[PDB]
């Protein structure tokens, strides 16, 4: 999902 | 320890300023007129929201009226909620989460979060946008075409009452932390350690409110009222939108919004 990417971007 | 949670506070509200550009200090001193900056651009009625269109940016390139300030409001939106994303993984914890469980976490809080700190820049007479560059009038957005006329009103009715209680950044830096690590978030798959998290930062916020607030006892059990109340304002804001999507030719829904509005009620 878009939402998890935004997570995981540092 | 008291002093623990005091360091917590201070941390909150220092990711807080961090993660979001323009704060409600801010915005109250430009909204009274304090600032040295220059005052924002007045949209009041289509011919100023026309003149607007030079003065003031928006971060986002893009080469009827109500359609374009929806899609505005859209994209402050998309924006919004990159910036809490941001603010929540710096909530001790929540990055330890399930990655699944942070997903749900944000999808659920989000908006909820955009009307809390959306009332910061709310006075009774308009709503500053742009960090600044813009305040539109209440009047102006409440004179739109059904149903747009409507969209913000739910939200301009709630920041007039929130704003009564007269938090402050380091305050909402903790309330919006509470908010975020909501453990009945549906479709939650491991509850307690959110729970755990959640625990602490209310005792946070309840030692927060009762030194920055000694003479308002009431706050604190407010507090958890308004949280309550913001979800029903998301919830009315949803049905809205459903309005929209229909009694509209279908108009373009931003990806990251359609997958946070799936399921969400
Ligand atoms: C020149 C100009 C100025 C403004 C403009 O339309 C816009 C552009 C950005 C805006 N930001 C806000 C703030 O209100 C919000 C923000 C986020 C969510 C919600 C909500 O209710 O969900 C409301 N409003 C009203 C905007 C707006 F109306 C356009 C398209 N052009």
């Amino acid at each position: 999902s878009l939402l998890k990417k935004l997570l995981l971007a540092p | 320890e008291s002093a623990d949670l005091r360091a917590l506070a201070k941390h909150l509200y220092d990711s807080y300023i961090k993660s979001f550009p323009l704060t409600k200090a801010k915005a109250r001193a430009i909204l009274t007129g304090k600032t040295t900056d220059k005052s924002p651009f007045v949209i009041y009625d289509m011919n100023s929201l026309m003149m607007g269109e030079d003065k003031i940016k928006f971060k986002h390139i893009t080469p009827e009226v109500a359609i374009r300030i929806f899609q505005g409001c859209q994209f402050r939106s998309v924006e919004a909620v990159q910036e809490i994303t941001e603010y929540a993984k710096s909530i001790p914890g929540f990055v330890n989460l399930d990655l699944n469980d942070q997903v749900t976490l944000l999808k659920y809080g989000v908006h909820e979060i955009i009307y809390t700190m959306l009332a910061s820049l709310m006075n009774k007479d308009g709503v500053l946008i742009s960090e600044g560059q813009g305040f539109m009038t209440r009047e102006f957005l409440k004179s739109l075409r059904k149903p747009f006329g409507d969209f913000m009103e739910p939200k301009f009715e709630f920041a007039v009452k929130f704003n009564a209680l007269e938090l402050d950044d380091s305050d909402l830096a903790i309330f919006i932390a509470v908010i975020i690590l909501s453990g009945d978030r549906p479709g939650l798959l491991n509850v307690k350690p959110i729970e755990d998290i959640q625990d602490n930062l209310l005792q946070a916020l309840e030692l927060q409110l009762k030194l920055n607030h000694p003479e308002s006892s009431q706050l604190f059990a407010k507090l958890l009222q308004k949280m309550t109340d913001l979800r029903q304002i998301v919830t009315e804001h949803v049905q809205l939108l459903q309005v929209i999507k229909k009694t509209e030719t279908d108009m373009s829904l931003h990806p990251l919004l359609q997958e946070i509005y799936k399921d969400l009620y």
